[PDB]
C-alpha cells in the first residue's frame, strides 16, 4: 500500500541492501484456550448494570504560551481564564470579537473630543467620590492584568528574584542545569548522578588536601583496585560541610530541585506545638536593617533574631551561656518543688484515710 | 533559651553536633534533664472531597482516602526526573524490538479478524437467496471486541473507503465479506513473507550487539585504567588511609589502627604466569637493545625470587613445566656492570636493651622503598589480583562452558551464531584460565585483534572478567617501571642495601635505624618513604607511609619495648 | 539490622499445594498505545504462550473474567473521569480539551485505540480474581492484565488510566479483615498508597528506587497519618542492587511484616521493571532474584493474589512470568525453551535465563542498617491486631 | 516531568 | 511620579503572599471571615469619632466609599494572580445561576486590599489628577495602612492550611492547577 512504517518502508517489503549489510556477516499448544477458558461472574457487584498581521504568540495578560483567544483590529491574543469575564472556551461567541482596548476606541469613534465629554459628564456624575473620578473612568480603557508587585517592594528584599515566569525565587533555588544541556550531550558513560568515578570527590577542589565527613571523621576514598570501599562524599551548601551518604541517611544526590542543607542550621520555622509559629524574620537589606545592643545583658528576650557579636538584637555568647543555665536550673528547681509538693499533698491525704 | 524550641528538639538538634562524643553528648543529656510529618502530601479542604462517585458503598467512604494528596508534580519541585543512560548497543537492541512488535501487532490484529470473519462467511453461504437478503450483522460480529476488526479494516482499506465498507458490511454482508476476507488474505501473506525476509538481518543484527550490550563496566575500562592507573592516585589512596587512622584515633577509646596497606598472595604460580606475560612483551617489543633485554629478564625473575623468598631452582623447575608444554644474587645486576662481566665469564642501658630480643631465623624483613620500587610493587599486585581473580573464577566457569546444552534445534536453523567458533575463540572443554592466559601472550605478541579478544572474554566467562582488556598496558608499564628501577643511580643504591639486608640472616633495632639512615642518604628531604614489610611464615606484605617523623618500626603495646627501643636509639648521636 | 547472605538457589516446598486460578482474555493483547511508546499489551500474550508450551495449563484454571462496568470502576474513580475515558477517542480528541489537561489523557498517557476495553480487561480480571479468594473456592490468583498501580481517583498518570488494585483490594476487603499490599516494582505504587493513607486495614509496603526519579514520592518518613498511621512501609533503595543485596532487605522486612500487622490476606504487585537490561529501570536483578519475592510471599500460606505490573523488555518480562508462574505451581521449569509463537524475540540462546550486567552496585551495609532499623522502629507500633 | 512515551 | 510609605511588616506580608499563590500553589479560602467591607466599615467608625470637625469626617466617609467601589471595579481586572483566575471564573459561574451579581467587596479579605493599595501609586501616575488631589490620596493611604499595621495580628496571621485549619490559604488539586495555569 506504499506509506513507510518504523521499519523504514512499506511493511510489504523486505529490507534494502544497505540494511542488509550493515545488519550481517556477509504443531503448538496454545491452539486450545478456546475450550478451557469458562467465563467468571462471581464477584459481588454482579448486579450493578453499570494590515495582514498576525498576532502575537503569547497572552497578552500574562504573557505566557498557550491557546489564545485573538482580536481581529490588534494583534493581541489572550488566553480564555485571563480575560475580563473569563470566557468558556466551548461556548465562545462567534461573529466579531474585539478586546476592551479596541472595544473602547470603536465606541468613542476614536474621537477625543467625545473623551472630553464623557470624561467630564462622568467627573460631574461621581460627585459622592470625587477623589476617585478620575481613576473610576481610566479603568474600562484597559485590557486585562495579572498583579505583579512592583519593583519597589520586591526590592527591599535582596534575597527574593523574580523567576522566569514571574515566580517566586528566594536563594533556595539551586539553578536551571545549563551544561545539563550539555548533560544530555554528555562524556558517554560518565553520569551527572556521581557514579563509578569517586577519586577527586573526596579531595578539596582549591586546598588540595581531603574532604573528611562531620559525622564519621573519615574520608573512605576506598580504593579503586577495590571499589566497594568509597562511600558518596557531599558538600552542603551553605556551610560546605562534608558528609557521606550513610551518615545523613540521604540516598541521592540532590541535583535538581532546591540545596541541601546539612543537619547544622538551626531552623527557619518552628511550629511550637503548645501550636505557635516562626521565630526568625526576613532580611531587609538596603541598609535599613538597624541593630540594636541592650544595655542588659542577662534578661533580654527581644525575639529569635538575634546576631551574635564577640530590628536585630547583638548579643554575645555570655549572654547566652547566663540565659541557658538560668533557664535550665530554674525550670529544674520549679519541677521539683512541685514534685515535692504533689507528693507531701499526697501523704497527707492518705495517712488521711 | 527564649521558649520557642522544644526540650526534645532541642536535643536532637544538639545530636547533630555532639552525636560522636559519648561522654559529652551524655553529659548534656543528663544534665538537661532528658499534621502532615511527612514530606510529600498536602491537605485539601474538605470541600473539594465532595464528587459523585456513584459506586461507593458505606465501607468505600470509611477505607478510602479522600483528603491527602500527592503528585509527582510538586514533589519534584517542578523541575526533576533525571533518567537512565543506556548505553548505545541497548538501543539498537531496543530499536530491534520496536519493528519486531510494530510487525507482530499488524500481523495478529488482521488474523484475529479474519478468523470472525471466516466463521461469518461459511455461515453465510448455506442460505438460500432469502436470508441473504435478509442477513445483517450486528455492531460486534458476535466476538467480544468491537474496535479490533475496525481498525484493521480502516488500516487497510484507505479509512473514508474504510468506513463506507464497514457500515455496509454491518448493512448487508451477503455481498461485501468475501471481497473483504480476500483482501485480509492476500496482505497477511505479503506482510508475513514480508517479516521473516525482515527476521534474517535483525538476528545477525542483535547476534552482534546482545552481548557489548551487557558490560557497563567494560565499555568504559581501558580509559578509566589509565587516568586511575598512575602514580599520584596510589599515593593519594595510601595517604588518605593514612590521615584517616590518626584523624580517627584522636577518638581516644579506639584501639590503635596500625600499616595503612595489607596484602596476601594464596597462589605461587601466578607469578611465573607474570614472568611469562613480561618475557613475552620484552621479546617482542622494539623499545629495548637485546643487553637491556636480558637485563630486564633477570631483573624481574631475581627480584621476584629475592622478595618473595622463593628459590631459583623452582623458578626454572615451574618455567620448566610451563614452557615444555607449549610446543649470583639480584646485585650482580644492580651495578649492572657486575651481570656484565658476570655474563661475559660465560652503657648499661643501650647493651642490655641490645641484649634480649635478638630475633635470629628473622621471618619479618623490611624494605624502605621512594616512589619508583613503590609504584612498581603496586603494578605487580595488581596484575597478581587480577589474575587471582580468573584463576579462581576457573573451575565454575569451565564446569559451566563444558555442559552448554545447545539446542539442535537451534543449531539446524541457523539460529546460533558460530563466527566466534570458526575462528577458534570459544572455549572448549579446554581450561578456561589457560585459554585466557594463551589468547593475552598471542594479543601481546600482536596476531590478535583486540575486539575478538575482548568477545571471548565476554561469552567464555560473562562481562565478569572485563579487567583483562588491559592485559598488554599493564605489562608495558610493568616493564617500564623495572627498567626505572636500574637506570637510575639513587633507587640502584637503595636496592643495593635491600640487596645486602635481605640476604644478612640477623639484625637487631640499631641495624634497622642504621639501614633506614643509609636508605635516606640517597633521596632528598622531600621525599616520599614507604616501608614494604615482608612475612615469610604465611606470605604477607603490609605497606606502610613513612611521615618523615615516623616510627619506623610497627608500634608496639608495651612501655617496656617502645621505651628501651627509642632510649637505645638515644644511642646514635642522630636526632630524637 | 542488616546482615550480608548469599543467594542459594530455588526450591520448591512440597508441602504448600495451590489450587490456583488463571486469568486470561485473549483479546487484551491487540491494543497498543502508540508508535514507540514503551507499553505493550503484547508483551502478556507472549507469556501466555509460554505457559501454554510448557504444559502448565493441565495444572491449573483458566478463566476469563467477564470485565467491569462503569460502576463498578466508580466504586474508586469519580464519573466525570469514568465518563471521559469512555468517550473519549483519538478523533474527537481535539473536542475535549479542557478535559484533557484536567485528567491528564493527552501525551504521557495517549488516546490510542480501544483504550476503555483495556481498562475493563484489567479491572474485572483483577475484581474477579479477588473476589474467587473470598468465595473460599482458590488459594492463589493470577492476573497479569493488571497491576496499574500509578493512576490516581480522577487522573492518569505513568501509563496507566485505570487502577484495578485498588478495586481488587476493595473486593478483598469484604471480607478478610487486614491485607497486606507488597509491590516489587522500580517506582513507587502511589496511587495505592494514597488511596489506602489513613486506614489501618490496608497496609502498603513498596520497594523502590529514590532519588530524581519517577515519581519522586515515598521517602522513608512517609508512614500515613490519621488512623493508619505506621501502616505504609516505603524501602527507598539506589541503583544496581542485586539478588543477594535485595534479598537480605526483602526477607527480614517482609517477615516482620507478617508476624506483627498478621494479614488475612496479601496482593503482591510483581511488575517486572526492576530486572536486567530495561529500558526505563536502573535495578540489576535477575529472574531468579526476581522469583524469589514470590517464593518467599508464598512461604507463609494466606490467600494470594499475584499482578502484573511495569516492564519495558517483553522477553524478559515474558520469560520471568513464566518462570514465575511455574514455581507459583510447585515446579521448577527446564531452561530451554520450547518451540512456541514467538521463539525468535528470544535470542539469542534461546533459554529461560534473564542474565544481569556488571553494574556497580551502591547500596552499602550502613545504608540499609539505617533504613531497616528505622522500618522496624516504626513497625513496632502495629502489634496487636 | 513524567515517565518517557 | 508619586511615592508611597508602606510599612515593611505589610511588605513582608505582601511577599509571603506572592510566595505562597506562586511556588506553593496555595489559593485565599472564600469567602473570607474578615472581608474588604467589614475592615473598612470598622476603620471608619472607629477613625470618624477621633477628630471633632465635620470636614475630616466628610473626607473619611468619601475615601472609603471610593474605595469600595474602585475595589469592586479594579479586582477582576487587575488584582488577581494567573492561578486564582479558575476561582474567580467558578464564583461568577455560581453567582450567575442564583441571579445575583458578583460583589467583591463582601467575599475578598484584606490582602486583596493591600494588593491594591500597593498598586495605587502607578494607577494615579497614569491618569491626568492635580497634584493637590494626589497628594490627598496618599496622605489618606498612609493614614489608612498606619490604621493597619496597628491591627496587622488580627488579619494576618499563620496558620497552616496543611495542619489544623481554617487558614487564610488552601491547598490546590492537581486538577485545578491543570485547568488554571496550564490550559
Ligand atoms: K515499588
Ligand atoms: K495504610
Ligand atoms: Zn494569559
Ligand atoms: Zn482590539
Ligand atoms: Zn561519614
Ligand atoms: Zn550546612
Ligand atoms: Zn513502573
Amino acid at each position: 500500500d506504499s506509506k513507510v512504517s518504523v521499519t523504514g518502508l512499506p511493511l510489504n517489503k523486505g529490507p534494502s541492501e544497505k540494511i542488509k549489510r550493515e545488519s550481517l556477516w556477509n504443531d503448538l499448544k496454545t491452539f486450545l484456550t478456546e475450550n478451557m477458558t469458562e467465563e467468571s461472574n462471581i464477584r459481588s457487584t454482579i448486579g450493578w448494570n453499570g494590515i495582514d498581521f498576525e498576532n502575537e504568540d503569547f497572552c497578552s495578560a500574562c504573557n505566557q504560551s498557550g491557546s489564545f483567544l485573538c482580536c481581529d483590529t490588534c494583534p493581541k491574543s489572550f488566553h480564555f481564564l485571563c480575560l475580563d469575564p473569563p470566557i468558556d472556551p466551548n461556548n465562545l461567541p462567534k461573529g466579531d470579537w474585539h478586546c476592551n482596548e479596541c472595544k473602547f476606541k470603536i465606541f468613542i469613534n476614536n474621537s477625543m473630543a467625545t473623551l472630553k465629554k464623557i470624561e467630564s459628564n462622568f467627573i460631574k456624575q461621581n460627585n459622592n467620590v470625587k477623589i476617585f473620578a478620575k481613576l473610576l473612568f481610566n479603568i474600562d480603557s484597559h485590557n486585562p492584568k495579572q498583579f505583579q508587585l512592583p519593583n519597589y517592594i520586591k526590592e527591599t528584599f535582596p534575597a527574593v528574584k523574580t523567576g522566569s515566569r514571574g515566580q517566586y525565587s528566594d536563594e533556595n533555588d539551586k539553578i536551571p542545569l545549563t551544561d545539563r544541556q550539555l548533560f544530555n550531550t554528555s562524556y558517554g558513560q560518565s553520569i551527572t548522578k556521581l557514579d563509578s568515578y569517586n577519586p577527586d570527590t573526596h579531595i578539596d577542589s582549591n586546598s588540595g588536601k581531603f574532604l573528611i565527613c562531620y559525622k564519621c571523621n573519615q574520608t573512605r576514598l576506598g580504593s579503586w583496585s577495590h571499589p566497594e570501599n568509597s562511600r558518596l562524599i557531599m558538600t552542603c551548601d551553605y556551610c560546605q560541610t562534608p558528609w557521606h551518604l550513610d551518615c545523613v541517611p540521604r540516598a541521592s544526590f540532590k541535583n535538581l530541585g532546591s540545596k541541601w542543607k546539612c543537619p547544622l542550621h538551626s531552623p527557619t520555622k518552628v511550629y511550637k506545638k503548645i501550636y505557635k509559629v516562626w521565630k526568625k524574620q526576613r532580611l531587609i537589606n538596603k541598609k535599613n536593617q538597624l541593630y540594636y545592643e541592650p544595655l542588659q545583658k542577662i534578661g533580654y528576650q527581644n525575639n529569635g533574631n538575634i546576631q551574635i557579636i564577640p530590628k536585630i538584637t547583638q548579643i554575645d555568647e555570655n549572654s547566652i551561656k547566663y540565659d541557658f543555665f538560668d533557664k535550665i536550673y530554674k525550670s529544674k528547681m520549679v519541677q521539683k518543688r512541685k514534685l515535692f509538693q504533689f507528693q507531701e499533698s499526697l501523704i497527707d491525704k492518705l495517712v488521711s484515710n | 533559651s527564649q521558649d520557642i524550641l522544644d526540650l526534645d528538639d532541642l536535643v536532637e538538634k544538639v545530636d547533630f553536633y555532639l552525636g560522636s562524643n559519648k561522654e559529652l553528648f551524655t553529659w548534656f543529656k543528663n544534665f538537661v534533664g532528658y499534621e502532615a510529618f511527612g514530606p510529600s502530601y498536602k491537605r485539601l479542604p474538605k470541600s473539594d472531597t465532595f464528587m459523585p462517585c456513584s459506586g461507593r458503598d458505606d465501607m468505600c467512604w470509611e477505607v478510602l482516602n479522600d483528603e491527602w494528596v500527592g503528585h509527582p508534580v510538586w514533589a519534584s519541585e517542578d523541575s526533576g526526573f533525571i533518567a537512565h543512560r543506556k548505553n548505545q548497543y541497548e538501543e539498537t537492541l531496543f530499536k530491534i524490538e520496536e519493528e519486531r512488535h510494530e510487525y507482530d501487532f499488524y500481523i495478529e490484529s488482521n488474523l484475529r479478524t479474519i478468523q470472525c470473519l471466516e466463521t461469518i462467511v461459511n455461515k453465510i453461504e448455506n442460505m438460500t437467496e432469502n436470508e441473504k437478503a435478509n442477513f445483517k450483522l450486528p455492531p460486534g460480529l458476535g466476538h467480544t471486541s468491537m474496535t479490533i476488526y475496525k481498525k484493521v479494516i480502516r488500516k487497510v482499506y484507505d479509512k473514508e473507503r474504510g468506513f463506507e465498507i464497514i457500515d455496509a458490511l454491518h448493512e448487508h454482508p451477503a455481498v461485501t465479506a468475501p471481497v473483504v476476507l480476500k483482501r485480509l488474505k492476500q496482505k497477511d501473506e505479503e506482510w508475513r513473507r514480508a517479516q521473516r525476509e525482515w527476521n534474517k538481518v535483525w538476528r545477525e543484527l542483535e547476534q552482534k550487539v546482545f552481548f557489548k550490550s551487557l558490560d557497563h563496566l567494560g565499555l568504559t575500562f581501558k580509559q578509566a585504567d589509565k587516568k586511575l592507573l598512575t602514580t599520584k592516585q596510589l599515593i593519594s589512596e595510601i595517604s588518605s588511609i593514612k590521615v584517616d587512622q590518626t584523624n580517627k584515633k584522636i577518638h581516644w577509646l579506639t584501639p590503635k589502627p596500625k600499616s595503612q596497606l595489607d596484602f596476601d598472595f594464596p597462589d605461587k604460580n601466578i607469578f611465573y604466569d607474570i614472568l611469562c606475560l613480561a618475557d613475552t612483551f620484552i621479546t617482542h617489543t622494539t623499545a629495548y637493545s637485546n643487553p637491556d633485554k636480558e637485563r630486564l629478564k633477570d631483573l624481574l625473575k631475581y627480584f621476584i625470587s629475592l622478595f618473595f623468598s622463593i628459590s631459583f631452582e623452582k623458578i626454572e623447575e615451574s618455567l620448566y613445566s610451563h614452557k615444555q608444554n607449549v610446543s649470583m644474587s639480584l646485585l650482580d645486576i644492580l651495578h649492572r656492570s657486575r651481570y656484565q662481566k658476570l655474563k661475559r665469564s660465560n652503657g648499661n642501658l643501650v647493651e642490655e636493651a641490645n641484649s634480649q630480643g635478638i630475633i635470629q631465623n628473622r621471618s619479618i624483613f623490611n624494605l624502605f622503598a621512594n616512589t619508583n620500587i613503590y609504584i612498581f610493587f603496586r603494578h605487580w599486585t595488581t596484575i597478581y589480583e587480577r589474575l587471582l581473580e580468573i584463576k579462581q573464577m576457573n573451575e565454575r566457569v569451565t564446569k559451566e562452558i563444558n555442559t552448554r546444552s545447545t539446542v539442535t534445534f537451534a543449531k539446524d536453523l541457523d539460529l546460533l551464531s558460530s563466527q566466534l567458533s570458526e575462528m577458534g575463540l570459544d572455549f572448549v572443554g579446554e581450561d578456561a584460565y589457560k585459554q585466557v592466559l594463551r589468547l593475552s601472550r598471542r594479543l601481546i605478541n600482536g596476531d590478535l585483534e583486540h575486539q575478538w579478544f575482548e568477545e571471548s572474554l565476554r561469552q567464555a566467562y560473562n562481562n565478569k572478567a572485563f579487567k583483562l582488556y588491559t592485559i598488554d598496558k599493564v605489562t608495558q608499564s610493568l616493564v617500564k617501571h623495572a627498567h626505572t628501577l636500574m637506570t637510575d643511580a639513587k633507587t640502584a643504591e637503595i636496592m643495593a642495601l635491600f640487596v645486602k639486608d635481605r640476604n644478612a640472616s640477623t639484625t637487631s633495632a640499631k641495624d634497622q635505624i642504621i639501614y633506614r639512615l643509609q636508605v635516606r642518604s640517597h633521596m632528598s628531604n622531600t621525599e616520599n618513604m614507604f616501608r614494604i614489610e615482608f612475612d615469610k611464615r604465611t606470605l604477607h606484605v603490609s605497606i606502610q607511609y613513612i611521615a618523615l617523623d615516623d616510627l619506623t618500626l610497627k608500634e608496639p603495646k608495651a612501655d617496656e619495648d617502645k621505651w628501651k627501643y627509642y632510649v637505645t636509639s638515644y644511642a646514635l648521636p642522630h636526632p630524637t | 539490622v542488616y546482615e550480608a547472605t548469599p543467594f542459594d538457589p530455588i526450591t520448591v516446598k512440597p508441602s504448600d499445594k495451590r489450587r490456583v486460578a488463571y486469568f486470561y482474555d485473549a483479546d487484551v493483547g491487540n491494543y497498543a498505545y502508540g508508535a514507540g511508546h514503551p507499553m505493550k499489551p503484547h508483551r502478556i500474550r507472549m507469556a501466555h504462550s509460554l505457559i501454554m508450551n510448557y504444559g502448565l495449563y493441565k495444572k491449573m484454571e483458566i478463566y476469563r473474567a467477564k470485565p467491569a462496568t462503569k460502576q463498578e470502576m466508580c466504586q474508586f474513580h469519580t464519573d466525570e473521569y469514568i465518563d471521559f475515558l469512555s468517550r473519549v477517542t483519538p478523533d474527537n480528541l481535539e473536542m475535549f480539551k479542557r478535559e484533557s489537561v484536567k485528567f491528564n489523557v493527552g501525551d504521557d498517557c495517549p488516546v490510542f485505540d480501544g483504550l476503555y476495553e483495556y481498562c475493563s480487561i484489567s479491572g474485572g480480571g483483577s475484581m474477579e480474581g479477588a473476589a474467587r479468594l473470598n468465595r473460599g473456592k482458590c488459594d492463589v490468583a493470577v492476573n497479569y492484565a493488571g497491576g496499574l498501580h500509578h493512576a490516581k481517583k480522577s487522573e492518569a498518570s505513568g501509563f496507566c488510566y485505570l487502577n484495578d488494585i485498588v478495586l481488587g483490594i476493595i473486593e478483598l476487603l469484604r471480607y478478610h479483615p487486614r491485607v497486606l499490599y507488597i509491590d516489587i516494582d522500580v517506582h513507587h505504587g502511589d496511587g495505592v498508597e494514597e488511596a489506602f493513607y489513613t486506614t489501618d486495614r490496608v497496609m502498603t509496603c513498596s520497594f523502590h528506587k529514590y532519588g530524581e526519579f519517577f515519581p519522586g514520592t515515598g521517602e522513608l518518613r512517609d508512614i500515613g497519618v490519621g488512623a493508619g498511621k505506621n501502616y505504609a512501609v516505603n524501602v527507598p533503595l539506589r541503583d544496581g542492587i542485586d539478588d543477594a543485596t535485595y534479598r537480605s532487605v526483602f526477607e527480614p522486612v517482609i517477615k516482620k511484616i507478617m508476624e506483627w500487622y498478621q494479614p488475612s490476606a496479601v496482593v503482591l504487585q510483581c511488575g517486572g521493571d526492576s530486572l536486567s537490561g530495561d529500558r526505563l529501570g536502573c535495578f540489576n536483578l535477575s529472574m531468579e532474584g526476581h522469583a524469589n519475592c514470590v517464593n518467599y510471599v508464598k512461604s507463609f500460606g494466606i490467600p494470594m493474589m499475584v499482578v502484573g505490573g511495569g516492564g519495558y523488555t517483553m522477553r524478559n518480562v515474558a520469560r520471568t512470568w513464566c518462570f514465575e508462574t511455574g514455581l507459583l505451581n510447585n515446579v521448577v521449569l527446564d531452561k530451554d525453551l520450547p518451540y512456541n509463537e514467538y521463539y525468535e524475540y528470544y535470542g539469542p540462546d534461546y533459554k529461560l535465563s534473564v542474565r544481569p550486567s556488571n553494574m556497580f552496585n551502591v547500596n552499602t551495609p550502613e545504608y540499609l542498617d539505617k533504613v531497616m532499623t528505622n522500618i522496624f522502629a516504626n513497625l513496632e507500633n502495629t502489634k496487636y491486631a | 516531568x513524567x515517565k518517557x512515551x | 511620579k508619586i511615592s508611597l510609605q508602606i510599612p515593611i511588616k505589610l511588605k513582608s506580608v505582601l511577599v509571603d503572599d506572592w510566595e505562597y499563590v506562586t511556588k506553593d500553589k496555595k489559593i485565599c479560602r472564600l469567602p473570607a471571615d474578615v472581608t474588604v467591607e467589614m475592615v473598612l466599615n470598622k476603620y471608619e467608625h472607629e477613625v470618624s469619632q477621633e477628630l471633632e470637625s465635620p470636614g475630616s469626617q466628610s473626607q473619611l466617609s468619601e475615601y472609603c466609599a471610593g474605595l469600595k467601589l474602585y475595589f469592586d471595579k479594579c479586582l477582576g481586572n487587575m488584582l488577581l494572580y494567573r492561578l486564582e483566575r479558575l476561582q474567580y471564573d467558578e464564583l461568577l459561574k455560581k453567582s450567575s445561576k442564583d441571579q445575583k451579581p458578583l460583589v467583591p467587596i463582601r467575599i475578598y479579605g484584606a490582602i486583596h486590599l493591600l494588593r491594591l493599595i500597593s498598586v495605587l501609586p502607578e494607577l494615579i501616575s497614569s491618569t491626568t489628577m492635580d497634584l493637590q488631589s494626589c497628594q490627598l490620596l496618599i496622605k489618606q493611604t498612609e493614614d489608612f495602612l498606619v490604621w493597619l499595621l496597628m491591627h496587622v495580628d488580627e488579619y494576618f496571621n499563620d496558620k497552616d492550611p496543611n495542619r489544623s485549619d481554617d487558614a487564610l490559604y488552601v491547598n490546590t488539586s492537581s486538577q485545578y492547577e491543570g485547568v488554571a495555569l496550564g490550559m
